[PDB]
RNA sequence: UCGGCCUCCGAACGGUAAGAGCCUAGCAUGUAGAACUGGUU
């Protein structure tokens, strides 16, 4: 019953937008601007 | 020089010398591996890092920027 | 149970030494299946030495203190790991007839360069105390 | 950036004659690097042997410099001379010497005292042996001549004590009871061992040294003759002249056999002193062991 | 005896100590830990000597001769693979032989999955697994016993 | 009744501060040591 997926294991969000709204990079920003405080695959997988 | 590497270790009273099945010894090998490279993220306090059995590092939680 | 690693006919008098060497193993399984906690950490491989001693000690009962069994057959029970040839060459000497282990004479396995202390006779012994080997149990061997 | 202190390799070991054993003939292990100093925390060459038939596998656990600064065994953390602790010494000759605690003062202590050693001859317990040449001041006395083999012996047995040892006989461990742990005696640290501060047995063999007046006498209202006690027809006032000629002049030597007591008074009464205290139990003249008090 | 030489123990005693050790949880074998990472030093070399031991096609059970830590740290496959050059050439040669004949003649050939064991199940045991089942067959080319006798 | 020539190929750092100390994990050691009371003006 093993059903293990090898993920992508880097969320690249950024942290500055996800907590408090605003990131001083604004639209050059490397990571995405989402706020969202949904888990992960490896956490729902870890519990 | 020649120096032989396996002899100077069959020398010695830490290292011992059998006849194998070559799967058995495959096993060990890849055990061996996989144990001692816990042991290496053990001894670096790495606790929230999860290695597979087929090798693949993966972290548990999300990390901080220290971790 | 064991498998054979030469796959061809077994030879004629295999059948009435078969089971014995087979019970033998069965013993040996026992020895890979103990449970390690409570003992020491070098007294769970105390029995297996033991009990490849006792293998050996049948298949050299079967052909130099009885002589029955041929010699090919000998050589397939060496073949196939039954006995240990080593410890048989060890056992046709003089002074080495009851010998526990080849790890227990092997000089380059202790500190001082000497054998274990199982090889030393009783009446030798000097020092009292109830005397067991720490690489496999032996009782004074010689 | 280039200061550390230096790996002590060397063979040899400075051993007591008890940890030593008896047996003449001891095999012997060495590791170049095996463990580190208790004290210093430097690598070191540690000696491991059996000192005899049952005893313990004793090794050593102080390196070669600091057991050569205290003038110690690298196992017991004994005085070589005399076999006292260390605190039992300075008290007899010098408290002033003392040692860091901290590990950077520590480390730089005793990277210096390596420093001067390697520069000086090579084995010389530094100055402090310069202030140990007065001896026998009250040491000697409670000093052990026979060497204590009880101290070599193997530990408690753990399991025996919750009664679990499954080996029974073949068990190299203590099969007895152990000592009381509500006793102070049983704390025992090490660097207090070392640095002679606050050690129970130390203090305890102060209190039996203190309690035992081999030089106390005094016991006459300032009168210079004493009498001593043990002599009888074999020790004459010859003897007690001899005795005397040290202090310098005697104003009476005299020895009665009829209460075996030699009578001994000087004219100065620091003479008369030096020779109660030289003859309060510690003298032997003639075969005629003399005990000094009031007469 | 002026010297014995090293001689061999029974696999038991290898297969009891790897038995033993198991993921290094135990507090019993706390001291073989740091010897147990002193393996990074050796284990390409393992990994060397392992490799070039493989078993043949028309092998089923290769036994080796194999140099192992006394605490179970390290197993060294202490041989060099030695063949006979026209006899390793014409066993390739018997290999391609029935190669093609199994392409042309096998219906439908199916690739083995990648990885073969999935990233939680755990490594199996040789002897409760492998150590008492009968293997299946190699390739083996049958000859003429009149032409190839 | 007249020609063949065929580079590439992906990962890390570089961004989601730093310090702090309170109980907490993991990990090191398997230790050195237990000395006890006696003499006459
Ligand atoms: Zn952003
Ligand atoms: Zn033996
Ligand atoms: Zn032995
Ligand atoms: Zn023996
Ligand atoms: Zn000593
Ligand atoms: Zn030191
Ligand atoms: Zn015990």
């Amino acid at each position: 019953l093993r059903a293990t997926v090898r993920w992508d294991y880097q969320p690249d969000i950024c942290k500055d937008y996800k907590e408090t709204g605003f990131c001083g990079f604004g639209d050059s920003c490397k990571f995405l601007h989402d706020r969202s405080d949904y888990k992960h695959g490896w956490q729902i997988e870890r519990e | 020089k020649k120096r032989y590497l396996f002899r100077s270790f069959k020398a010695t009273k830490f290292f011992q010398s059998t006849k194998l099945d070559w799967v058995e010894v495959g096993l060990q090998v890849c055990r061996q591996g996989y144990n001692m490279l816990n042991l290496l993220i053990h001894r670096k306090n790495l606790n929230y890092l999860h290695l597979d059995y087929n090798f693949n590092l993966k972290p548990v939680k999300t990390l901080t920027t220290k971790e | 149970p064991k498998v054979k690693r030469s796959r061809k006919a077994p030879p004629d008098g295999w059948e009435l030494i078969e089971p014995t060497l087979d019970e033998l193993d069965q013993k040996m399984r026992e020895a890979e299946t103990e449970p390690h906690e409570g003992k020491r950490k070098v007294e769970s491989l105390w029995p297996i030495f033991r009990i490849h001693h006792q293998k050996t000690r049948y298949i050299f009962d079967l052909f130099y203190k009885r002589k029955a069994i041929s010699r090919e057959l000998y050589e397939y029970c060496i073949k196939e790991g039954y006995a240990d040839k080593n410890l048989i060459a060890k056992w046709k000497k003089q002074g080495y007839e009851n010998l526990c282990c080849l790890r227990c004479i092997q000089t380059r396995d202790t500190n001082f360069g000497t054998n274990c202390i199982c090889r030393v006779p009783k009446s030798k012994l000097e020092v009292g105390r109830i005397i067991e080997c720490t690489h496999c149990g032996c009782r004074g061997c010689s | 950036t280039y200061n550390r202190q230096n790996w002590e390799d060397a063979d040899f070991p400075i051993l007591c004659q008890t940890c030593l054993g008896e047996n003449p003939y001891i095999r012997m292990t060495k590791e170049k690097y095996g463990k580190e100093c208790k004290i210093c925390a430097r690598p070191f060459t540690v000696f491991r042997w059996c000192p005899g038939v049952r005893m313990r596998f004793k090794k050593t656990e102080v390196c070669q410099t600091c057991s050569k600064l205290k003038n110690v065994c690298q196992t017991c953390l004994l005085d070589l001379e005399y076999g006292l602790p260390i605190q039992v010494r300075d008290a007899g000759l010098s408290f002033k010497d003392d040692m860091p605690k901290s590990d950077v003062n520590k480390e730089y202590y005793t990277q210096n005292m390596e420093r001067e050693i390697s520069n000086s001859d090579g084995t010389r317990p530094v100055g402090m042996l310069g202030k140990a040449t007065s001896t026998s001041d009250m040491l000697l006395k409670l000093a052990r001549t026979t060497p204590y083999y009880k101290r070599n012996r193997p530990h408690i047995c753990s399991f025996w004590v919750k009664g679990e040892c499954k080996r029974g006989e073949e068990c190299p461990y203590r099969h007895e009871k152990p000592t009381d742990p509500d006793d102070p005696l049983a704390d025992q640290n090490i660097k207090d061992r070392y640095y002679g501060i606050n050690d129970p047995v130390a203090d305890k063999l102060l209190k039996r040294a203190s309690t035992m007046p081999r030089l106390d006498p005094p016991e006459d209202k300032t009168i210079t003759t004493l009498y001593v006690g043990g002599l009888g027809d074999t020790i004459t006032e010859t003897d007690l002249r001899n005795h005397f000629y040290q202090f310098g002049e005697i104003r009476t030597i005299t020895v009665v056999q009829r209460q075996q007591c030699a009578f001994i008074q000087f004219a100065t009464r620091q003479a008369a002193e030096v020779a109660a205290e030289k003859s309060f139990n510690k003298l032997i003249v003639n075969g005629r062991r003399l005990n000094v008090k009031w007469g | 005896f002026v010297d014995a030489q090293k001689e061999d123990m029974p696999p038991e005693h290898v297969r009891k100590i790897i038995r033993d050790h198991g993921d290094m949880t135990n507090r019993k074998f706390r001291h073989d830990k740091r010897v147990y990472l002193g393996a990074l030093k050796y284990m390409p070399h393992a990994v060397l000597k392992l490799l070039e031991n493989m078993p043949m096609p028309w092998e089923q059970i290769r036994d080796v001769p194999v140099l192992y830590h006394i605490t179970g740290a390290i197993s060294f496959v202490n041989e060099i693979p030695w063949v006979i050059e026209p006899v390793y050439i014409s066993q390739w040669g018997s290999m391609w032989i029935m190669m093609r004949r199994e392409k042309r003649d096998r219906r439908h050939f199916k690739r083995m999955r990648f990885p073969p064991f999935d990233d939680e199940e755990p490594p199996l045991d040789y002897a409760d697994n492998i150590l008492d089942v009968e293997p299946l067959e190699a390739i083996q080319l049958e000859l003429d016993p009149e032409e190839d006798a």
